[PDB]
């Protein structure tokens, strides 16, 4: 029964390792030599030729309850695999079942044999050894594994259509609406499957009843529960401690935001030795700090029943917090949030809220749901109608959850017969950021206002601003920079800018506000007079 | 045997990410590349291959639609293939088929097969993705339709002298058959072509049908000191892009006023100004101003009036300008209506200039590249970046009509 391993090759132009081996202590050479023993026997290991030039650093570490070579060089020369599986199964998006089952694969890179050509660059020193299978830490392991896991699968799927079957690493779950007896009997099937393809299924890594745990998660069989991620806290951090450390943060990064692994990941700077002490940074301090908060969460929900409806539900809490559920009917499958961060207004920030939701959606359910929006159609639609730009919107409806999405503008697409006119215009010193703004009215007045450390948009835009303050209810404004005249059109509800909240605040007192640009410099009947009055000793 | 591919100097395989996509979508590619692979069109892509190209599917069953545009760009040669009968436009009716089946006859060099890996996602990550590589000539690649040629040749250039009337060119994955027949004597012309294939999915166009449009000024019977701000603001934007605009003199009807409701004292000056832009537009948007050797590309854009217009341009250089009718249904999808246009325009290019342009589209990159899928129809895909749209340039494309 021999399937031949894949071929494997180092990136052109680079050769295997042939690092330093460091000695250590006659106790560690001792359990080293007999783990090595052990996986020679076995058939994991096997003695290198006399002729291989190869070797890579042989390290043993105080049982976490021994021995670890630093591939991190072979790792780095080895070709680049394909990433077969990046995205979590999420319970919520696991159907409703009878009967689940949890089991745990052993060993499971034991099992995989390694191709012969590449065997030799896989030489350590203790005796020198060569891998037969798949080496743990070896860069093309995991995906090696993840695609001979599929393979086994599959057969045993298109066998029971039925049943579903979710693997992700070496955890495989296995939930059914056979009987109890039936659903036992086919997870026996699986467990003969596996062990004749010689993928043992320890007792110990299968689990027959509730909660079942499940990468993270713990599985009642009513709902699911995140349970809070606890990540490590030692004293002294060692390279192959951060990278441990790295590898869950990497996980966990999928089931929240926030998390990120940069400054941690520049405190091994390669070529230290995988013992060696690492030397804290105030940025790398921070990350972890800013993590273990993140993941000190917990979150919970319930399971999806695919011939339900799937809805989704929207509500704006205080400034920048949007929150929303994904359910079916009153059940909850899960609750999101969503407060990413110029000048945009509700409208527009709930479109991204829905964009969020439906990518969400589409990777866990593989459907999009339906939207109920704080938002009344009238005004949802009128306002994309008129939009520049375009956006994602499925079927959706109107909810009465408090507060609604308003917009309130009373920009119109004429003059207004009888408002006042005002021309409006700002200009900065170049070199020393002093600048003026004002405006001149075809009712005889004109105002400037002295600037500093301004620029030639806030200068425009602190006119602007001028003229709906000193005009009444209607007021027809001309300007000559498309940049205000853009950010008026988006008519923004929220800023982060000062100018631009005040203008947010005077255009909502006034009626009617037309608004429209001319170019600069052109001679311009009332833009001309600004211009020379606000550029005068700027 | 199978000619040798090269990609270009110091490029390598496309590494791209799978879209997540509907269940059915799914189901629909897992089927198809089931039978593919049956029939020995694809096979299974090793954990060794790490590139990856994106897949999607249009609709009814499903087609296989894969996003090579990436490997296109790098792979070395076939050009001169993105040649074109200028009759084509003038011709009365032109059908468009999707060829691409036939392009499974032919083997692909086993050293390229490599870089046409693709993925298909599952729900819920429930299992790895399921990849794939390709055998045989892909649709979609650039290089297909060339290396089909000699295959296509013996076919077209018999049943085309027995048709010296009507024009059968093929761009990309299509095949264009346009002629002047009455329809049954067209649809006659096309069942026969099928048949000649076969030894389905594509579309119909009525060239001549089309109307041209153009920029044109406002004409007015009272024109006020506002209607002169928004004639030069347009006037200014026209400048950038047509040579001898100018705006002095209507400039100067306006220099002494400021109340918007005010009508203008004409001069001889602004109108002969006036006019002179009326025939430098209407003269200049007659012209020829195409180079195959630059980049065809094409802007979207809404009206102030929220119609859908656009550009046909070359850098600066407007070659065509085009307007959409209003749409009635209120609650339409922004995305599919922007996804219909686009697919609107690039048939509309095929024919005038033998190729697809490269679209500037007025959405966010994020949304767009999520969604576009759901409503597209075509085996094309363009290339396409993401811009903002001026409000001026909103007034300015107010202007095309006709």
């Amino acid at each position: 029964a021999k399937v031949e391993p894949i071929k494997i090759m180092l990136k052109p132009g680079k050769d295997g390792p042939k690092l330093r081996q460091w000695p250590l202590t006659k106790e560690k050479i001792e359990a080293l030599k007999e783990i090595c023993e052990k996986m020679e026997k076995e058939g994991q290991l096997e003695e290198a030729p006399p002729t291989n030039p190869y070797n890579t650093p042989t390290f043993a570490i105080k049982k976490k309850d021994r021995m670890l070579i630093d591939f991190r060089e072979l790792n780095k020369v080895t070709q680049d695999f394909t990433e077969i599986q990046l995205g979590i199964p999420h319970p919520a998006g696991l159907a409703k079942k009878r009967r689940i089952t949890v089991l745990d694969v052993g060993d499971a890179y034991f099992s995989i044999p390694l191709h012969e050509d590449f065997r030799p660059y896989t030489a350590f020193t203790l005796k020198r050894y060569i891998y037969k299978v798949l080496p743990q830490g070896w860069k093309g392991s995991p995906a090696i594994f993840q695609h001979t896991m599929r393979q086994v699968l599959e057969p045993f799927r298109k066998a029971n259509k039925d049943v579903i079957i979710i693997q992700y690493m070496d955890d495989i779950l296995i939930a059914s609406d056979r009987t109890d007896l039936e659903h036992d009997r086919v997870v026996l099937q699986l467990k003969e499957l596996l062990n004749g393809l010689g993928f043992s299924t320890p007792d110990e890594k299968f689990q027959k009843d509730p909660p079942y745990h499940w990468m993270g998660y713990e599985l009642w069989p009513t709902k699911w529960k995140l349970q809070k991620i606890q990540l490590p806290q030692k004293e002294i951090w060692t390279v192959n401690d951060i990278q441990k450390l790295v590898g869950v943060l990497n996980w966990a990064a999928q089931l929240y935001p926030g998390i990120k692994t940069k400054h941690l990941c520049r405190l091994i700077s390669g070529k230290m030795t995988l013992t060696e002490e690492v030397q804290w940074t105030e940025l790398a301090e921070a990350e972890l700090e800013e993590n273990r908060i993140i993941l000190s969460q917990e979150q919970e929900g319930h399971y999806y029943q695919e011939e339900k409806e799937l809805e989704a539900t929207v509500q704006k809490d205080q400034d920048n917090q949007w929150t929303y559920k994904i359910h079916q009917e009153e059940k909850i499958l899960k609750v999101g949030k969503y407060a990413k961060v110029t000048h945009t207004n509700g409208i527009r920030l709930l479109a991204q809220v829905v964009q969020k939701i439906g990518k969400e959606a589409l990777v866990i359910w593989g459907r999009i749901p339906k939207f109920h929006l704080p938002v009344e159609r009238e005004i949802w639609e009128q306002w994309w109608d008129n939009y520049w730009q375009v956006t994602w919107i499925p079927d959706w409806d109107f909810v009465s959850t408090p507060p609604l999405v308003r917009l309130a503008f009373n920009l119109v697409g004429d003059p207004i017969p009888g408002a006042e006119t005002f021309y409006t215009d700002g200009s900065c010193n170049r070199q020393s950021k002093e600048g003026k703004a004002g405006y001149v009215t075809d009712r005889g007045k004109d105002k400037v206002k002295k600037l500093e450390q301004t620029t030639n948009q806030q200068a425009e835009l602190e006119a602007f601003a001028m003229a709906l303050t000193d005009s009444g209810p209607k007021v027809n404004i001309i300007v000559d920079s498309q940049y205000v005249m853009g950010i008026v059109a988006s008519q923004p509800t929220e800023s982060e800018s000062k100018i631009v909240n005040q203008i947010i605040e005077e255009m909502i007192k006034k009626e009617a506000i037309y608004v429209a640009w001319v170019p600069a410099h052109k001679g311009i009947g009332g833009n001309q007079e600004v211009d020379h009055l606000v550029s005068q000793g700027i | 045997e199978p000619i040798k591919i090269m990609l270009k100097p110091g490029k390598d395989g496309p590494k791209l990410r799978q879209w997540p996509l509907t269940k059915e979508k799914i189901e629909a590619l897992k089927e198809i590349c089931e039978k593919m692979e049956k029939e020995g069109q694809l096979e299974e892509a090793p954990p060794t291959n790490p590139y990856n190209t994106p897949t999607f599917a249009i609709k009814n069953k499903w087609r296989m639609l894969i996003d090579f545009r990436e490997l296109n760009k790098v792979t070395q040669d076939f050009t001169e293939i993105q040649p074109h009968p200028a009759g084509l436009a003038k011709k009365r009716r032109i059908t468009v088929l999707d060829v691409g089946d036939a392009y499974f006859s032919i083997p692909l060099h086993e050293d390229f097969r490599p870089y046409t890996a693709f993925t298909l996602p599952s729900v819920n990550n429930a299992e790895p993705g399921k990849r794939y590589i390709y055998k045989v000539l892909p649709q979609g690649w650039k290089g297909s339709p060339a290396i089909f040629q000699h295959t296509m040749r013996q076919v077209l250039e018999p049943f085309r002298k027995a048709n010296k009337d009507v024009i059968i060119i093929q761009y990309m994955d299509d095949i264009l058959i346009a002629s002047d027949r009455t329809d049954l004597e067209h649809d006659r012309v096309v069942l026969q072509l099928k048949e000649l294939l076969n030894g389905w999915m594509g579309y119909e166009l009525w060239p001549t049908k089309w109307k041209l449009q153009k920029i044109q000024l406002p004409q007015k019977e009272i024109w006020t000191v506002n209607d002169i701000q928004k004639l030069v603001g347009v006037l200014n934007w026209a400048a950038q892009l047509y040579p001898g605009i100018k705006t002095k003199h209507l400039c100067r009807l306006i220099s002494g006023k400021m109340t918007l409701t005010e009508e203008v004292q004409w001069t001889e000056l602004a109108e002969a100004e006036l006019e002179e832009n009326r025939i430098i537009l209407s003269q200049e948007q007659e012209g020829h101003y195409y180079q195959e050797e630059k980049e065809l590309e094409a802007t979207v854009q809404k009206d102030q009036d929220n119609q859908w217009t656009y550009k046909i341009h070359q850098e600066e250089k407007i070659l065509k300008v085009g307007k959409y009718a209003k749409v009635k249904n209120t609650h339409t999808n922004g995305i599919r209506l922007l996804a219909q246009v686009v697919q609107k325009i690039g048939k509309e290019a095929l024919v005038i200039w033998g190729r697809i342009p490269k679209f500037h589209l007025p959405v966010e990159r994020e949304i767009w590249e999520q969604w576009w899928d759901n409503y597209w129809q075509v085996t094309w895909i363009p290339d396409w970046d993401f811009v903002s749209t001026p409000p001026l340039v909103r007034l300015a494309f107010n202007l095309v009509g006709d």
